[PDB]
Formats: structure tokens, C-alpha cells, sequence
């Protein structure tokens, strides 16, 4: 109980003693510890971790105002792709607020270049979700893995649709998901696997757009924060003329009008270039909105 | 009595124990290499990032090119937005706080091939004055697994770690295929990884990533974002007027005969591109030497057009 | 420790693999001179102070020949001693070695030593004897367990050259326990079952009578095992009246294979599409043609 | 589809109101080319198939593999469903995925009534599959003696060469069926035909059973 | 193999023109004239021509290579075959081409011939290092961008040198 056997990383094994400061709590076997070159004393232990577990448990995003910067917006959630963006600013807004973790699930992690045994990763990662009591899952850009398998799919499509069969077997199969939550983000609400569009999984549907005048005005005011303008202020023309646009791309069009105003290297920016440059550039977005 | 430590690994495959020590650390504490260490005490004194694999680090080490933006003619209405979009984000960083402006990081320089978009984006890279770093599409497809992650994290390792530079890539459409095993799905792992590094990274306000596609047949719908390829300025095939302009400014150095009405060459140049007329200029500069007459004649235009095409 | 060349002096192999020649200390008696022991020298003096301590024919035949002597003590003494303690199975095409082991593990409630033949193939040649002596002593001491040695062909082949001296050393360990089992013929509290898939390259010492007096075979057509392996999986799964078992007991008669229950589980993983409520022939013959 | 659950669980008024509200649901199929007739025959419901067959659903609707509903009723053991499908004019010799006939699967369940109904309508007693095997090879492969006997009520052959060259006597002796081998031999089985591995039925039989085989041949 | 590949030997002269009346001038004006008249091509034009490209059917191949070696009126130059790069311990190609181009800088702008590009063109990423780096050393004018460019291959199945060759 006082002196035990240690196993060094280099390969040779040794035996050490007990230091008068530490106790027998951490001295139990199965815990990686640290040693000294002189007298082989023990200063403290060394907690194990995945070389990659630090990466999977460290990526963090700060910012607590983003939860209140989403605009006038009062077992699964579908974030589909009508003419309005912000599917990442909101998930990263609450995810940046707390999220209780950073368990991000990228749609490019189900590639499985080798034989399609991704069931070990569905049951492995979802088994981690069932192990850890709190868990929040994000599924961004699911349209790439959301093939409708209308015709006879090849071996590349059959394995992805087989992972979708595991998703069926773990959503409406023999396993409940009352505590875990998944956020299915995508781009086009037409090829979203109508077999998966059952309301048993996706309870509500949130059309990320700018329908309300108060939501477009609110997002316009939170994006129009650090910009300086002339005393003539009129937001009702910008909000009124904008019909069914993208939020972050409305920021890109407004800042594009701020650069259209910086071409004439004027410090103050009148709202004329906002109406005519948001007008014309937004019409170019309507041209490229096919 | 606060807890703070780190795991060390020597080059000789020997693991030791040591806490986080040294001077004031700002960019440190990352899992990197090339750190300072004395003889046997094994302390951390000077940490500096290494980025090993020089085959990817030294991909295209170019300081600055020779050609400038004043070598073309008839494209200022569409290239002026890019010249602004590379000059104002380099010198007017002070005004970016008064106005709250963040420049876009993804610009889509798309159009038909042979338009000289590579040499034109490089011609603007001479005006950027920053470090120019090329990258080819077919370079991501490698024999070993997980190489594309090392190439992408290497590109953002030199762009993130190094000084403000310029990274222009080309032939992105050759690998931007949205297939529904498959290699282009591996390029969807690496590609969607890069898009995740252009979507999940808010500190990406650093060095831009300029891209160019020779065709927009397979257009990835996920390439629409402020940080992603949002600047979509269409670059069509230059007409005989624009081709006579870029061929005139690209041929302003050779001894060209003053009796050029541009009507014969304007008629012969039908559905051509920029680099094709550049090849006609170079070919004329090739046979005009062996023609005996040091002055460029008028038949050399159609002679080169029918020669190489 | 490697070898003892004379009295009060021996050689000792270091952890790095280099062998050291160190005169042992006079206080230590001859008990610590075991060839396969965990000796520990000093870090500088390099002296040792103390060592560290390390059907129905095979169901009826294995039944009465195996479990009947197992559940009673001293029967080896009071039955007119005969050694059919070693039972050997054969047949490559049949999967086996899992359902008979499960049946043994369920009919009897005791300890079981499941050790596939490649369990001692390591870089340390001396770990083998430590493992088999620890298992032998915990078997003879704790309870009459059963040692399941499988695939003896890879560790039971003759060898004349010294390039593979590890295999000749572990087959000399097989000779060592092959003589200890001769010494353990009187009231040993362990059973040694055995299964192999190759009989051509087997050593003649194992097949010598008195050691392995049970040599059972496996048939290529597992018709009754196909019936029981389909009934044991369809008894819990949804029962379809359309499902037939005659073409699926006649086709594997020609194309014989292993893990048919796992093939039915693959058929369920293909029938979990939720479009087909009960499995049918589509995923049966499709599961056959896939795997 | 929903009609898969309606015909699966046996919802009477839900399926009746569903078809009376939308007549297309009867002709609609799922992703496995299975209509409501295949689900109601696989479930064994009488009234639902009486309504679907009363409306006049095609009885020869085959799935992707080619499984006709008469195989489902024959293997299903439901005499009334065989009465309905044969009443509508089902193909007694329909070709399935593996080229078998409903006689093999009705023989698999040892249902004598279904075999009488199918063989009475004009089913081939010597119908061979892709592997050149008839119902006697499989019924003998499980031990359906009376099924082979009622197959002999229709003058079926007892010497069909299998894909390996095995007669029904070879499989009867391989199954260790003494009475079945003595009955097949007594009814016209051949002991001289050899298979691909060159083994006579006498050699295939163990325990000296070939001596009483040939003894019953000469006796 | 690097110093083993050094070649200074007299060989076939110009007398073996193989019937190609125009082609022998298309290559003769680039193998003979730029060295004999350095100022005529700089003043009369902008620079002397780059070179020619002999490929296609083998036939009597390598004869015009010796014709080019003996055609130089000063000193027979070095020729380089391409079948020496596919060997064990890959990576030597980099130092090989960098030291033979360094020796090309030492030989006062001498001419270097590269035979058998098909043995290094057309996994193969370890070859892509040597041939893509080779393109970086040809298109890269650091050693020289004016002396000589010539490749000899049996098949046009080398697409990377065919798409990178229009540059220089």
C-alpha cells in the first residue's frame, strides 16, 4: 500500500515510494502519475485525456449578446433554407451562449472512405450522447447526405441511406430521444427526405426569413450598430423595400453600400446610397437567387 | 495551489513531466512544436510554431509578380470592385472601426477558361504588395488518407500564422463536385472541412482566400456566406474589342506596325479568350524574329491564330 | 531471469532486451533461482533483493464424457481410471466454437477459461509459462474450470530451423504442460477441451492416445443447425407465414457457410427500412448474395 | 405506406373508409413493390382480401423479385385465401425470383388442402425451379410424407434430378427417412441414378440401409 | 547516377537529316542559330526561340539527339534520360535536378537535353514530386528560361507536361 510498481512510457519499469504530502486517494492503481529523476518521488498525478479529446472538448465560442442579437424571433428541429439566412448565427448564438458543450456534428464526418461500417460511429457518438446526460447535437448542411434515393442508388448512396436507416432505427426504432436534441440544418426544403420529414422527429418548423417588419427592423438595427450615418435617418424604406432576403447577406448588402459610400472616401454615409445600393445590389441578389 | 500542467514529447520518443511555465504567453498553450528547452531541466522558454513536410509548405513561394493591373483593357467596370476589395482592406483598416466593416474572405472569380483570370488575379496580387501563394485544385487529391486536412490546415497555418499575405487558388470547379465510394466525396470531406473553417471561425477576419473556377456547371449551393464565396462577379468571354485592348496593351512592347486598323484581327478573333490572344502575341513575338523584319507585320496575327488554332 | 549457469552466479535479461551477467547475492537462497521468474535488480547496484509474484453424438459424447465426470469428484479414482479428458473437434467449414461453448457455459455454472490459441503469442517468451501456470493453479484451486484451447494448428507444427525460435520455445512449453498433464492424471480439478480446423500439420505427440481420446468431426451440411439457427432467430422476430425454410435449408447445403445467425441479423438490418414490416425472402437471398 | 399498417393490423372500418374515400389507395404500392393485397395475404385477413378481390385487383401483381400473391397464400397455410386467389384465376405456375412455384411453398407448410386446390386447378406436379428441384426434394428434405403422397395422387415423378444430380430418393436417404425411402422405392424410385460426386442411394444411406433398399427393390 | 549520367562524347553529326526538309530547319534555327548569333536574336527580336518537341513514333529516334549533341560548334553538352529517376529511396530527384541545374549555372548557360519524359510522367505521387518540381524548375527561370527546351516521348499519354508545356 505504501510502495507500488510504476510503468514508464519509454518501456523500462520501476518501483517508487509514497510522498509524505499526498495520500492514498490518488495512489490507487489505474491512474497515470508523475515521477522524479531523484529518489523517484511522486509530486502529483497525470490525468489522462484523448490527444483529440482536448480538441473535441475545447473548441469554444464566446459571446453572450448573440443570444439577443438573433432579431425579432420570439426531439428535433429543422432549419430549412427559404430565402433567408441565419441558420448558423442562431445555432452558434445559443451555442456561443452556453450550449452546455460544443458537440458539433459536421455532415462531412460520415464519409467512411473504407467499407461503410459507419454504424460504429452512429452508435459510438450517439452512445456518447446517451452516456453524457446533457447533450446538444447540431446537423448543419444535411442536404448533401439527404439524398432522396428515388432511383437505384450506387454503393456510395446506399451506405449513406443505410446510415439514414440507422437514424430511423434510433429515432422511431427501439430507442427514445427525450433528453437529447438534434438540429437538422440544410439549404433546400425540397429534397429533405420526406421519409425523415415525419412530425415524430421534427416537432416544429422554423422558416428562417425576415417576414415581420419588426424582425427586419431589429436585425437591421443590430447589423447597423457600428456604422455611422448622417442625421437623416429613415429605416422604413430599407425595411419596406426589402422583401424576402437573407439576414447575413443583408449585412453584406448594407456593408456593400458602406463600401459604395467609401469609394468617394466620405466619412459620413448618407442613406441615399443605402436605398439605391441596397436596392440595386439586392436586385442583383434577386437575379442570382435562382 | 492551482492546477496547471502540460504533456511533453521529445523528438527521441521520450515522454517527461513538466507544468506550464515560461514567460507571458499570448499565442502559446497550443499543441505545437519547435519550443525552447535547455539541456536537461526540460523547461519551456521560447515557443515558436514550426509550420515539416516542405512539399506542402513550399508549394509556391512567390514574393511578388511582375505584371500589374494596367496590362488589360476594357475590364475596369468589373475589375475595379476587386481592386477596391484588395486596396481598401489593406490600408483603410482604421476606417473599418468607425463604419463597422469586415471585408469578405471568399471571392468567386468565375468564367470561361483561358480568360487569363490566373495572371489577372496575380496582376492584382502585385498591387496587394503582400506575399503571393498559389494553390492548385488537383493538389488536394493525394494517395494517403487525411492529406487534405493537412493541406487545408497548412494553408490556414501559413495564412493564420504568417504575415498578411495573398492566397489565390484556381481550378476549384475541377474538385467542387456535389456527388449524391467516390473520390469527390472525399473532396467533400476536405472541401466541407474548409467551409467549416470559413463558417465556424469568427476570428477569420485575417488573410483572405481568393478562388477562381473555370466553369460554373457544378455549382455548390453551400458556397454562399459572408466569409465564403459571396463576391460573384461574372467574367464573360472578352469580345474582339476587349481582345484587341488586352492584346494591344500586352503587345505595346514589341515593334508593332502603326498601320493596324484592328478590323482584320477583330474579324478573325471569333469566340476566343484572353490567354489565347496572349498566345497569339507570344507566337507573333516568336516567328517575327525569324521573319527577318524586326517590325511586327499585320499578317502575323492571323498567321498565329491559324498556327496555334 | 533467463538461465542459471552455476551456483551463486547467473545471467539476467534486462527490460531493454540486453542480457546481463551479475553475480547474485549470497543471502538469497535457491528458491529465487526459478528460470521463468520476475526478478528485479537495483537501478545502480543491479542486485536482486526479492522476486515479484506473477447431433446428439457430440452432445451425448461430450455430455457423458465431459460434464458427468465434471460434476462429481474423485470419479477419476472410482471409475477404473481412463483419461478421455482431452476432446478434439474438427471441421473448417462449420463455424462452431461458439454455440457449443455457450451451451457448456449455460448447462454448467462454473468458471471457464476461453483462450484462443494465439493468446500467448507475444514478444515475451516467458509470459506464456506464467500465464499457463497462473491459470493452472487458479483452476486446480478455485473450481474445476474448463480450458477452451482453439486453433492448435498454428502452435502445434513441427519446426527445425531457429529463425522462428519463439514458436519452438512455446511448443517446448507445450511439451512442458504436455508432461505436466501426464503428471496431473491423478485428481486434477480442470478440464481441457480442444478444437482445431487443420489435422495435417498437427504434432504426433498431441494425437498420442491417452491424451486426446475424443476425436469428433463436423458434417459439411448443417441441416439441423440451419433449422435451429433459423428458428432461434425467427422465434423472437416477427413471424411471417410466407417465410420458407426448405430452399434456405437446401441452398446452404450446396453453398455452406458460417455465422448464419449473423446473416439473419444482416437480413434484419436490411429489413429495418420500415417499408417492409416483416422480413421475407428478398433480404434472405439478398443477404446471402451480399455476404 | 399507411395502407400497409391498415392491411397489416386488420383495421376493418379504417381500410373500408380509406378505400371508399380514395380508391387509388388499393392500387398504390410501397417502395418494395408490395400492394395492399400482399400485406393482407401475408397477414391472412379474409375480409380485406375479399374486398380488394371483390373490387377486382389484379391477382397476378408481382413484386420486384416476382413473388405472386399465390405463393403468399400457398405458404400462408390459409385455405380461404387460396380459395379466393384461385377463384379470381391466379397463375398456378407463377414464376417467382428463384423460379419456384406455389407447390413448393404450399408443400413447405404441409398444407394438404392448398396442394389439392392448386394441383386440381392444373398445377404442374413436376414443376422444376432454377436448381431443377421439385416439391418432393424439399418436402422430403423436411419429412413431409403425406405431402409427397398427395403429390403421388396426381401422378408426380419420383426421379427428378437436382442441380447436383440427386433424385428425391437421395434426399430421402440423406434425411434418414426410412419409411419415406421405402415408400418412394415401392412407388417407382430409381436406385441406379448417380449424382455429380458419383454416389448411389445405397452408399448415401448409412447403417446398412442400402441392403434393405435394394432388398425392397428386388422384393 | 548523377555523375554517372555525365556524357561528353562525339556522335552523329548533321549529315543524318532524315528527309524532313522543313523540320530540320525548324529545329536547326533553334539549335544552331541562337548560339552562333546571340545579338541578332536580342536586337532583331526580344529573345531567341525556346526549342522544339520531338515525339510520336520511335522509328529512328535518338539519332537527332546525337545530331544535336555533335551539332554544337563549341563542346558537346550533357543529355539526360528519364528512366533513371524511378528507383528506390524516392526524393533524390529534387537534389538531382537542382544540382544538374546548378551545374548548368556553372557551365555558363550550357544546353541540357531531357530524354524519356514518359518514364517520369503519365501510386505516382512520389513521381509527382519529381515531375511537378521539374516543371517548377523549367517554368522557373532561375537556372535559365532561354537556353533549350526539348522532350522526347513515345506516347502523348503524359497530360501534365502537355498542359504545363504551353507556358515555356
Amino acid at each position: 500500500e505504501e510502495k507500488f510498481i510504476v510503468k514508464a512510457t519509454n518501456g523500462p519499469r520501476y518501483v517508487v515510494g509514497c510522498r509524505r504530502q499526498l495520500d492514498k486517494s490518488k495512489l490507487k492503481p489505474g491512474t497515470r502519475v508523475a515521477l522524479d529523476m531523484t529518489t523517484l518521488t511522486i509530486m502529483r498525478y497525470l490525468p489522462r485525456e484523448v490527444d483529440p479529446l482536448v480538441y473535441n472538448m475545447s473548441h469554444e465560442d464566446p459571446g453572450n449578446v448573440s443570444y439577443s442579437e438573433i432579431g425579432g424571433l420570439s426531439k428535433g428541429c429543422l432549419l430549412y433554407g427559404p430565402p433567408g439566412t441565419g441558420k448558423t448565427l442562431l445555432a452558434r448564438a445559443v451555442a456561443s451562449q452556453l450550449d452546455c458543450n460544443f458537440l458539433k456534428v459536421v455532415s462531412s464526418s460520415i464519409v467512411d472512405k473504407y467499407i461503410g461500417e459507419s454504424a460504429r460511429l452512429i452508435r459510438e457518438m450517439f452512445n456518447y450522447a446517451r452516456d453524457h446526460q446533457p447533450c446538444i447535437i447540431f446537423m448543419d448542411e444535411i442536404d448533401a447526405i439527404g439524398g432522396r434515393r428515388f432511383s437505384e442508388g450506387t454503393s456510395a448512396d446506399r451506405e449513406i441511406q443505410r446510415t439514414l436507416m440507422e437514424l430511423l432505427n434510433q429515432m422511431d426504432g427501439f430507442d427514445t430521444l427525450h433528453r437529447v436534441k438534434m438540429i437538422m440544418a440544410t439549404n433546400r426544403p425540397d429534397t429533405l427526405d420526406p421519409a425523415l420529414l415525419r412530425p415524430g422527429r421534427l416537432d416544429r418548423k422554423i422558416h428562417i426569413d425576415l417576414p415581420n417588419e419588426q424582425a427586419r427592423l431589429d436585425i437591421l438595427k443590430i447589423h447597423a450598430g457600428p456604422i455611422t450615418k448622417h442625421g437623416e435617418i429613415d429605416y422604413e424604406a430599407i425595411v419596406k423595400l426589402s422583401d424576402g432576403f437573407n439576414g447575413a447577406d443583408l449585412r453584406n448588402v448594407c456593408t456593400e453600400a458602406g463600401m459604395f459610400a467609401i469609394r468617394a472616401d466620405h466619412d459620413f454615409v448618407v442613406q441615399e446610397d443605402f436605398m439605391k445600393a441596397v436596392r440595386k445590389v439586392a436586385d442583383s441578389k434577386k437575379l442570382e437567387s435562382k | 495551489r492551482k492546477g496547471k500542467c502540460a504533456v511533453i514529447k521529445t523528438s527521441t520518443r521520450q515522454t517527461y513531466f513538466l507544468p506550464v511555465i515560461g514567460l507571458v504567453d499570448a499565442e502559446k498553450l497550443k499543441p505545437g512544436d519547435l519550443v525552447g528547452v535547455n539541456k536537461d531541466s526540460y523547461l519551456i522558454l521560447e515557443t515558436l510554431p514550426t509550420e515539416y513536410d516542405s512539399r506542402v509548405k513550399a508549394m509556391e513561394v512567390d514574393e511578388r509578380p511582375t505584371e500589374q493591373y494596367s496590362d488589360i483593357g476594357g475590364l475596369d467596370k468589373q475589375i475595379q470592385e476587386l481592386v477596391e476589395a484588395i486596396v481598401l482592406p489593406m490600408n483603410h483598416k482604421e476606417k473599418f472601426e468607425n463604419l463597422g466593416i469586415q471585408p469578405p474572405k471568399g471571392v468567386l472569380m468565375y468564367g470561361p477558361p483561358g480568360t487569363g483570370k490566373t495572371l489577372l488575379a496575380r496582376a492584382c496580387a502585385a498591387q496587394t504588395k503582400a506575399t503571393f501563394l498559389k494553390l492548385a485544385g488537383p493538389q488536394l487529391v493525394q494517395m494517403f488518407i487525411g492529406d487534405g486536412a493537412k493541406l487545408v490546415r497548412d494553408a490556414f497555418a501559413l495564412a493564420k500564422e504568417k504575415a498578411p499575405s495573398i492566397i489565390f487558388i484556381d481550378e476549384l470547379d475541377a474538385i467542387g463536385t456535389k456527388r449524391f465510394k467516390a473520390g469527390d466525396r472525399e473532396v467533400q470531406r476536405t472541401m466541407l472541412e474548409l467551409l467549416n473553417q470559413l463558417d465556424g471561425f469568427q476570428p477569420n477576419t485575417q488573410v483572405k482566400v481568393i478562388a477562381a473556377t473555370n466553369r460554373v456547371d457544378i455549382l455548390d449551393p453551400a458556397l454562399l456566406r459572408s466569409g465564403r464565396l459571396d463576391r460573384k462577379i461574372e467574367f464573360p468571354m472578352p469580345n474582339e474589342e476587349a481582345r484587341a485592348r488586352i492584346m494591344q496593351i500586352h503587345s505595346r512592347k514589341m515593334n508593332v506596325s502603326p498601320d493596324v486598323n484592328y478590323e482584320e484581327l477583330a474579324r478573325c478573333t471569333d469566340d476566343f479568350n484572353g490567354a489565347q490572344c496572349k498566345a497569339v502575341c507570344v507566337e507573333a513575338g516568336m516567328i517575327a524574329l525569324r521573319r527577318g523584319a524586326t517590325e511586327l507585320t499585320h499578317e502575323d496575327y492571323m498567321e498565329g491564330i491559324l498556327e496555334v488554332q | 531471469f533467463l538461465e542459471a549457469v552455476d551456483q551463486n552466479t547467473a545471467i539476467v535479461g534486462s527490460t531493454t532486451g540486453s542480457n546481463y551477467y551479475v553475480r547474485i547475492l549470497s543471502t538469497i537462497d535457491r528458491e529465487l533461482l526459478k528460470p521463468n521468474a520476475s526478478v528485479a535488480l537495483h537501478k545502480h547496484s543491479n542486485a536482486l533483493v526479492d522476486v515479484l509474484p506473477p447431433m446428439d453424438i457430440q452432445k451425448q459424447e461430450v455430455r457423458e464424457a465431459v460434464e458427468l465426470p465434471l460434476t462429481h469428484f474423485e470419479l477419476y479414482k472410482q471409475i477404473g481410471i481412463d483419461p478421455p479428458r482431452g476432446v478434439l473437434m474438427y471441421g473448417p467449414p462449420g463455424c462452431g466454437k461458439t454455440m457449443l461453448a455457450k451451451a457448456v457455459a449455460h448447462h454448467t455454472t462454473a468458471a471457464f477459461i476461453r483462450v484462443v490459441g494465439s493468446e500467448f503469442v507475444q514478444k515475451y517468451l516467458g509470459e506464456g509459462p506464467r500465464m499457463v501456470r497462473d491459470v493452472f493453479r487458479l483452476a486446480k484451486e478455485n473450481a474445476p474450470a474448463i480450458i477452451f484451447i482453439d486453433e492448435i494448428d498454428a502452435i502445434a507444427t513441427k519446426r527445425f530451423d531457429a529463425q522462428t525460435g519463439a514458436d519452438r520455445e512455446v511448443q517446448r512449453i507445450l511439451l512442458e504442460l504436455l508432461n505436466q498433464m501426464d503428471g496431473f492424471d491423478q485428481n486434477v480439478n480442470v478440464k481441457v477441451i480442444m478444437a482445431t480446423n487443420r489435422a495435417d500439420t498437427l504434432d504426433p505427440a498431441l494425437l498420442r492416445p491417452g491424451r486426446l481420446d475424443r476425436k469428433i468431426e463436423f458434417p459439411l451440411p448443417d441441416r439441423r443447425q440451419k433449422r435451429l439457427i433459423f428458428s432461434t432467430i425467427t422465434s423472437k422476430m416477427n413471424l411471417s407465414e410466407e417465410v420458407d425454410l426448405e430452399d434456405y435449408v437446401a441452398r446452404p447445403d450446396k453453398i455452406s457457410g458460417a455465422d448464419i445467425n449473423s446473416i439473419c441479423q444482416e437480413s434484419g438490418m436490411l429489413a429495418v427500412r420500415e417499408n417492409r414490416y416483416i422480413v421475407l425472402a428478398k433480404d434472405f437471398e439478398k443477404a446471402y448474395k451480399t455476404v | 405506406l399507411m395502407v400497409c399498417n391498415l392491411a397489416y393490423s386488420g383495421k376493418l372500418e379504417e381500410l373500408k373508409e380509406s378505400i371508399l374515400a380514395d380508391k387509388s389507395l388499393a392500387t398504390r404500392t410501397d417502395q418494395d413493390s408490395r400492394t395492399a393485397l400482399h400485406w393482407a395475404c401475408s397477414a391472412g385477413h379474409t375480409e380485406i382480401v375479399e374486398f380488394l378481390l371483390q373490387l377486382g385487383v389484379p391477382v397476378n401483381d408481382k413484386d420486384d423479385a416476382g413473388w405472386s400473391p399465390l405463393h403468399i397464400a400457398a405458404s400462408a397455410g390459409r385455405d380461404e385465401i387460396v380459395k379466393a386467389l384461385l377463384g379470381k384465376g391466379a397463375q398456378v405456375n407463377a414464376v417467382n425470383q428463384n423460379g419456384c412455384t406455389p407447390l413448393h411453398y404450399a408443400a413447405s407448410k404441409n398444407r394438404h388442402e392448398i396442394a389439392v386446390m392448386l394441383l386440381e386447378g392444373g398445377a404442374n406436379p413436376d414443376a422444376k425451379d432454377h436448381y431443377e428441384a421439385t416439391a418432393m426434394h424439399r418436402a422430403a428434405a423436411k419429412g413431409n410424407l403425406k405431402m409427397i403422397h398427395i403429390l403421388l395422387y396426381y401422378k408426380a415423378s419420383t426421379n427428378i434430378q437436382d442441380t447436383e444430380g440427386n433424385t428425391p430418393l437421395h434426399l430421402a436417404c440423406d434425411e434418414e427417412r426410412v419409411e419415406e425411402a421405402k415408400l418412394l422405392v415401392s412407388q417407382g424410385a430409381s436406385i441406379y441414378i448417380e449424382n455429380k460426386e458419383e454416389k448411389t442411394p445405397l452408399q448415401v444411406a448409412k447403417g446398412g440401409l442400402g441392403l434393405i433398399l435394394k432388398r425392397m427393390v428386388e422384393g | 547516377v548523377t555523375m554517372m549520367q555525365v556524357e561528353e562524347k562525339p556522335d552523329v553529326t548533321y549529315s543524318d537529316v532524315g528527309g524532313c526538309k522543313e523540320q530540320i530547319e525548324k529545329l536547326r534555327e533553334v539549335v544552331e542559330t541562337p548560339l552562333l548569333h546571340p545579338e541578332r536574336f536580342v536586337n532583331l527580336g526580344i529573345e531567341p526561340p525556346k526549342g522544339v518537341l520531338l515525339f510520336g513514333p520511335p522509328g529512328t529516334g535518338k539519332t537527332l539527339c546525337a545530331r544535336a549533341v555533335a551539332n554544337r560548334t563549341d563542346a558537346c553538352f550533357i543529355r539526360v534520360i528519364g528512366s533513371e529517376l524511378v528507383q528506390k529511396y524516392v526524393g533524390e530527384g529534387a537534389r538531382m535536378v537542382r544540382e544538374l541545374f546548378e551545374m548548368a549555372r556553372t557551365k555558363k548557360a550550357c544546353l541540357i537535353f531531357f530524354d524519356e519524359i514518359d518514364a517520369i510522367g503519365g501510386g505516382d505521387n512520389e513521381v509527382q514530386r519529381t515531375m511537378l518540381e521539374l516543371i517548377n524548375q523549367l517554368d522557373g527561370f532561375d537556372p535559365r528560361g532561354n537556353i533549350k527546351v526539348l522532350m522526347a516521348t513515345n506516347r502523348p499519354d503524359t497530360l501534365d507536361p502537355a498542359l504545363m508545356r504551353p507556358g515555356r
